[PDB]
């Protein structure tokens, strides 16, 4: 979230039941901000991850109450948006086909990645499973560098 | 166990009975459980393996 | 038996895996990490760690994948990792060491590059020019503590803590030079044991100066330079022409 | 970092008194500073014979010599010093005292005026 | 006159690779950071040259 | 103007497509140390770790090696081998020092034996040359113990001096060695005289010092 | 670094310009002379330091309870009774200047220093499940139950 | 303070020096006189230190005592102070550890 | 075999050309072919 | 080609943060980066600088681009305003200005530097969590 200055009103109707539910997701989000001295790569990527996480389920917890359960007001889901709680983009995503499970959005930027390709995440366990099973070797990959996101895909 | 990507019986576990010899023995197994028939030649014990 | 002996290892925890730096000097370089304005402090210290690896060595994250080359921290004992290290934790057999004995010429079991020229102190990960499975040992004074032991126990001692580590090919300790020459059958095995056995103290439980074994300093492990008395020059010709036999047998 | 330096950097503690104790206490185990014969930069006013190797050093010619006190000043509260130098060639101790009564320098067994 | 060539400005260049990513912050956050930042790079900078005194 | 990465058929890999990066004056070859491209392929593509090419194109061809595999490019042996079955049928003396190295580098001769691995017409000559040449218990009476081992555990903490000849293997299980008793080079408990002899030589020379 | 093979047990700096320090084996130093020598025949593992600031009890977890004083060198230690299966947990100094109060496992023993050594202050009885503790007047006691997760006031 | 040795023993340095003896122990060896009569450190480190000093000033003393002009009396004098040195080396190494 | 040659983006913060660091270079002359320098045919003054 | 990823603050912070007590040998390319991002800094600057909120404003948010390495952050959003529509803002904050003179016998005036040069500068989070940033300068309207 930003700041409050009298910008925006408060917050429309329903706040006041969900924001408990998410301010358990700020103080997490405070856990993490902060010098674990992770003396240690991976462990340092870790904790980026677990962030990563963390913004993405709040945003997943939103979205869930305006679009499939759909128990919040239009008005307090935009309010939502203009603050940083929610993230839109990552929610235009979700609504569209086949990136409803979403890690995040970049693990599908295609210019990004050194083969112009998405993120392994995003290939449906399935695929990668089977590929293993054709070689001899076992499941290959466990998560992305970008965000922690063992079996990514919509399936 | 036989590995399906190594290709070959693999080392799984070991347990140590508690108690002839058994020349002979016999797995079964169910959704109950593991079990081994341990024969000898005129005797047989019945050892469940559990979790 | 590493595969169905375990698969956790957990050495060191994340915890308390290493400080950073020891102090010398006066002022930290955030640089180089290393302590300036001043240069006063014999530096090498005994591992707190240890490979026992008998309890260690698992199957890992590497394992199931297909990794290639060991875990430096695991050998050193203290790869906080554990069973989600990419790296594999156990003496390196002997398949894995011919699995991976394509690239062992160019870079170690651990996958780091081998360089063309030793480094002066023959100190540290061999060249890839002259093949090697020799180690120097030394500081076994300071390892120990300066204990007045028999040269045989000494002897004993760094046979037990290095046939663990790797299938040994032959053993030396020597009174006059004060060292300890291992020579192993595989290079990786080798590079593997020097990796573990680094600044490590030669000290048991039951000896009497356990609880001091930090203030020491561990043992000086490094690369041995070849025997210069006939008899081994001999032998290591003789070994050298078996290989080259060989060689010339693959080829035909 | 340049010589014209306002102010050197101090750590955020750093009781100046309390420093300056330290120092003291710090100072009779030093090396340097707890010693005699510190050095100096000087040209010979004398200009003299080494007296081993008979080495013409002349007037004005640069050295770096030792500057040590002497106990035993001239008068009351004007003091003499003992200025060291080294010839040339040979390496003789040479060395001379500033005895300021006729404001000019006296010969300390190291070589003779000419 | 100004450049009839150069659309490239140097953020756009940034963006186009993968090592930036980009946030929303609030600016005082933002010139914090900035502090912190060049604070870090003219120590580690000076670190480097060797002159740590 | 640069010429091509010279990777071996088993540096490579085994399969009909691979993608690399070339990084241009990437590091420094690891012979020379002089700056050249880094080529870095992944073999196949979800296999891990990459494989780096660690020397410079020039060096390699004046060796005549994979520029990964560090290997001979004809018969994939270290250069030390090759080289030394040429000798038999000289060798390159790579000189390690920091400005003399970039020198040798720079040079373009080929350095030693290089040529004739190169040339179809003298390898295989080389070769045919080559092939023509062709065509508890104490253990007494040298050979590595990883043999030793090897064929105690065929049979089925084990100490050997050399300079002793004094194998004392310590099983320490009464089953173990009553087993490796049965199933059965003096091998006592804890031309023989000739034997007998030469073991006090060597134990005389290993108690003088 | 202290001069004593033996490892250091007891370390304490209210005593105000030395601090008194004290081995596994009886020797006492102050930080400097030693006021005790080593003994071959004891080992302890704590120590505590009466008000008066002249009597230290050294002690360990199997019965030794050694009070030592530090104004006399020439003085022997003196031994109290603790049986030794009753563990010497804690060793307290009471602040009315004589009670010796000695925690044991699951048992107070309290000795009244006015009398011959061995005199107890009263008789010891017994009130793995219950930890507890003494305050500095040896007449409160806070004892805590792992079995109903309470706190007792005796 | 020219010269370098003023600007070493120059309070802030030397403060700085303590700190670090206090905090960490860095101490130079080098810097401070090696003290005359031993038995009055009690750590091993220390004396270990004092030895290393002792030989290196040592192997300072015999560098220079074979110069050319060997008939000069400072070489001699010096053949007594590499004595002395070496006397001193003798009682480092003493026997309580 | 056929094979890809790529040339990956790199940080823009990081040295471009991580290999070159000005480093000293005698070079060998590799003349093997020999120059023919041909030429034709008081010193007290001179 | 697609738009690049708007990542969390909380990540960049996050960041920032661990790049404070850099000195293993993970991060040597951290270092590098840093040292590179030198080129950069005046620019950053430049831009950061170009945001300052105004005095009608009590807090901007701001676009950010930030190498992932934690070396350099570059306000991204070039400040643009409906020309008129500043000036008229401006003009209002002047005369708030003239209003606040005239109102106070002492003016308290900033000390320069505002912290000290020991004290290292607060972390944005230590102030995220504060009460609403006091009132801006907005004069009164009708
Ligand atoms: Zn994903
Ligand atoms: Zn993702
Ligand atoms: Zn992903
Ligand atoms: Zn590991
Ligand atoms: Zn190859």
């Amino acid at each position: 979230p930003r700041i409050k200055t009298r910008r925006s009103k408060p917050a429309p109707d329903g706040f006041e039941k969900i924001k408990p539910t998410l301010t358990d997701f700020e103080i997490q989000l405070r856990d993490a901000q902060k010098d674990k001295s992770s003396k240690l790569a991976a462990k340092s990527n870790e904790q980026l991850w677990e962030i990563m996480q963390l913004h993405h389920q709040r945003s997943r917890y939103i979205y869930t109450l305006y679009y499939k359960r759909k128990a919040i007001s239009k008005d307090l889901y935009d309010w939502l948006i203009k603050e940083k709680y929610a993230d839109k983009l990552l929610i235009a995503k979700w609504r569209k086909t086949g990136y409803e499970k979403l890690c995040c959005l970049r693990c599908i930027q295609k210019n990004e990645t050194n083969n112009g390709s998405t993120c392994i995440c995003r290939v449906p366990r399935a695929q990668l499973e089977e590929e293993a099973r054709k070689k001899g070797t076992q499941v290959s990959f466990h998560q992305c560098v970008h965000c922690g996101c063992r079996g990514c895909a919509s399936t | 166990k036989f590995d399906k990507k190594t290709k070959n019986w693999t080392k799984d576990e070991e347990s140590a009975l508690c108690l002839a010899d058994f020349t002979d023995m016999d797995v079964v197994c169910g959704d109950g459980g593991i079990a081994a028939i341990l024969k000898t030649n005129d005797s047989f014990n019945i050892v469940a393996l559990t979790p | 038996s590493w595969r169905d002996k375990s698969a956790k290892v957990q050495v060191k925890e994340s915890e308390l895996p290493s400080s950073i730096p020891a102090q010398t000097g006066l002022t930290f370089n955030i640089w180089y990490n290393k302590w300036s304005q001043g240069f006063a402090g014999n530096t090498r210290f005994v591992s707190p760690f240890a490979l026992q690896p008998q309890l260690h060595s698992g199957k890992t994250r590497g394992d199931n994948d297909g990794q290639l080359f060991f875990c430096l921290f695991f050998a050193k004992g203290m790869c906080c990792l554990g069973p989600k290290c990419e790296y594999l934790h156990h003496i390196p057999d002997e398949e894995d060491i011919g699995k991976l004995a394509l690239r062992t010429e160019v870079l170690d079991c651990f996958g780091r590059e081998k360089f063309a020229d030793y480094r002066e102190d023959m100190g540290g990960i061999g060249s890839f020019r002259k093949k090697n499975k020799t180690l120097y040992v030394g500081g076994i004074d300071g390892a120990l503590n300066s204990k007045h032991l028999k040269p045989a126990q000494i002897e004993s001692r760094i046979r037990f803590v290095f046939s663990r580590l790797g299938d040994i090919d032959r053993i030396r300790y020597v009174e006059s030079k004060n060292c300890g020459f291992v020579k192993f059958k595989y290079q990786a095995n080798a590079e593997f044991a020097k990796e573990a056995m680094s600044n490590q103290t030669l000290l048991l439980p039951s000896d009497k100066e356990w609880d001091d074994r930090r203030e020491g300093t561990g043992l000086l492990v490094k690369w041995a330079n070849e025997d210069p008395d006939p008899a081994a020059q001999k032998r290591l010709q003789e070994e050298l022409k078996l290989e080259s036999l060989n060689m010339m047998v693959h080829l035909i | 970092s340049e010589r014209k330096a306002i102010n050197k950097y101090y750590p955020p503690d750093y009781n100046p008194l309390e420093a300056e104790k330290l120092s003291r206490k710090m100072a009779k185990k030093l090396k340097t500073m707890n010693k005699s014969h510190a050095s100096i930069r000087l040209m010979t006013p004398f200009s003299m014979r080494c007296l081993e190797c008979n080495e013409y050093i002349p007037k004005s010619r640069k050295f770096n010599g030792k500057k040590e006190l002497l106990k035993e000043k001239y008068l009351d509260s004007i003091k003499i010093y003992r200025l060291t130098i080294s010839c040339p060639r040979c390496a003789n101790s040479i060395a001379f005292r500033t005895d300021p009564g006729n404001s000019d320098y006296v010969m300390e067994v190291g070589g003779v005026r000419n | 006159l100004p450049t009839n060539h150069n659309k490239t400005k140097l953020l756009k260049s940034l963006k186009n690779t993968k090592y930036f990513q980009q946030t929303t912050i609030d600016w005082v956050e933002a010139g914090l950071q900035l502090c912190r930042q060049g604070h870090n790079m003219l120590n580690l900078l000076i670190h480097r040259k060797g002159l740590t005194y | 103007n640069e010429p091509p990465p010279n990777i071996c058929e088993q540096c490579l890999g085994d399969e009909a497509n691979i993608r690399m990066t070339k990084i241009p004056q990437g590091s420094e070859c690891k012979i020379c140390t002089l700056p050249f491209t880094l080529y870095h392929f992944k073999t196949s593509k979800r296999s891990n770790n990459i494989i780096k090419t660690l020397i410079c194109v020039r060096c390699a061809t004046q060796r005549n090696i994979c520029q990964c595999c560090m290997l001979d490019s004809r018969w994939h042996i270290p250069i030390q081998l090759r080289d030394h079955l040429i000798s038999l049928v000289v060798m390159t003396e790579e000189a390690k020092n920091d400005m003399m190295k970039r020198f040798l580098s720079l040079k373009n001769v080929k350095l030693g034996g290089a040529q004739i691995t190169s040339d179809p017409s003298e390898a295989d000559n080389i070769v045919d040359k080559l092939k023509n040449i062709l065509l508890s218990f104490f253990l007494y009476n040298s050979i590595p113990e990883w043999k030793i081992t090897d064929t105690v555990s065929q049979l089925l903490s084990l100490i050997v001096n050399h300079k002793a000849k004094c194998g004392g293997l310590r099983f320490q299980s009464s089953e173990l060695g009553e087993r490796f008793v049965s199933k059965i080079f003096i091998i006592p408990w804890s031309t023989a005289e000739n034997i007998k002899l030469s073991l006090s030589l060597n134990k005389l020379i290993q108690l003088e010092l | 670094e202290v001069d004593s093979a033996n490892e250091i047990i007891y370390m304490y700096g209210h005593n105000t310009e030395y601090f008194i320090w004290a081995d596994n084996r009886g020797t006492i130093g102050f930080q400097q002379y030693i006021v005790h020598s080593a003994k071959s025949d004891v080992e302890y593992s704590s120590g505590v330091l009466h008000k008066d600031s002249l009597l230290l009890a050294l002690y360990s977890p199997d019965g030794i309870l050694d009070v030592y004083n530090l104004s006399s060198p020439d003085q022997a230690s003196s031994r109290f009774p603790v049986d030794e299966e009753a563990k010497i947990k804690e060793v307290k100094f009471a602040d009315n200047g004589y009670w010796m109060v000695v925690e044991c496992d699951q048992t107070v023993v309290c000795f009244d220093l006015r009398k011959d050594v061995g005199t107890l202050a009263y008789p010891t009885y017994t009130i793995g499940t219950v930890t507890y503790d003494i305050d500095d007047s040896g007449k409160n006691m806070i004892a805590y139950s792992n079995e109903s997760n309470s706190l007792t006031i005796y | 303070m020219s010269r370098n040795v003023d600007k070493a023993n120059s309070v802030l340095v030397r403060f700085q020096e303590q700190q670090a003896e206090s905090a960490g122990g860095y101490k130079d060896y080098s810097r401070y006189q090696r003290p005359r009569n031993v038995s009055k450190v009690k750590s091993i480190k220390e004396a270990n230190e004092w030895k290393r000093q002792v030989s290196k000033e040592i192997k300072q003393k015999s560098t220079r005592i074979y110069d050319p002009s060997l008939n000069e009396m400072q070489i001699a004098e010096l053949n007594d102070e590499l004595n002395n040195l070496f006397k001193e080396w003798k009682r480092w190494q003493w026997h309580i550890d | 075999h056929h094979i890809e040659v790529v040339s990956k983006q790199m940080d823009p913060l990081l040295p471009r050309f991580v290999g070159k660091k000005a480093r000293k270079v005698v070079a060998p002359t590799e003349n093997d072919e020999v120059v023919p320098v041909l030429h034709m045919d008081d010193p007290n003054e001179w | 080609y697609t738009p690049k990823a708007e990542m969390p603050p909380e990540h960049l912070r996050k960041i920032i943060n661990t790049h404070s007590d850099m000195a293993s040998k993970m991060y040597n390319t951290d270092k590098k980066a840093f040292l590179g991002a030198l080129k950069y800094l005046p620019h950053a600057i430049l831009k950061l600088l170009e945001n300052m909120p105004h005095p009608w404003e009590q807090a901007k948010e701001v676009k950010v681009l930030y190498h992932t390495s934690g070396a350099i952050t570059f306000v991204n959003e070039t400040p643009r305003v409906i020309e008129p529509v500043y000036t008229a803002q401006w003009s209002a904050t002047w005369i708030a200005m003239r209003r606040e003179k005239r109102d106070r016998t002492h003016f308290k005036r900033m000390r320069f530097p505002p912290f000290d040069d020991d004290e290292p500068p607060l972390s944005y989070e230590q102030h995220i969590e504060n009460i609403e940033p006091l009132d801006p300068i907005n004069l009164p309207l009708d």
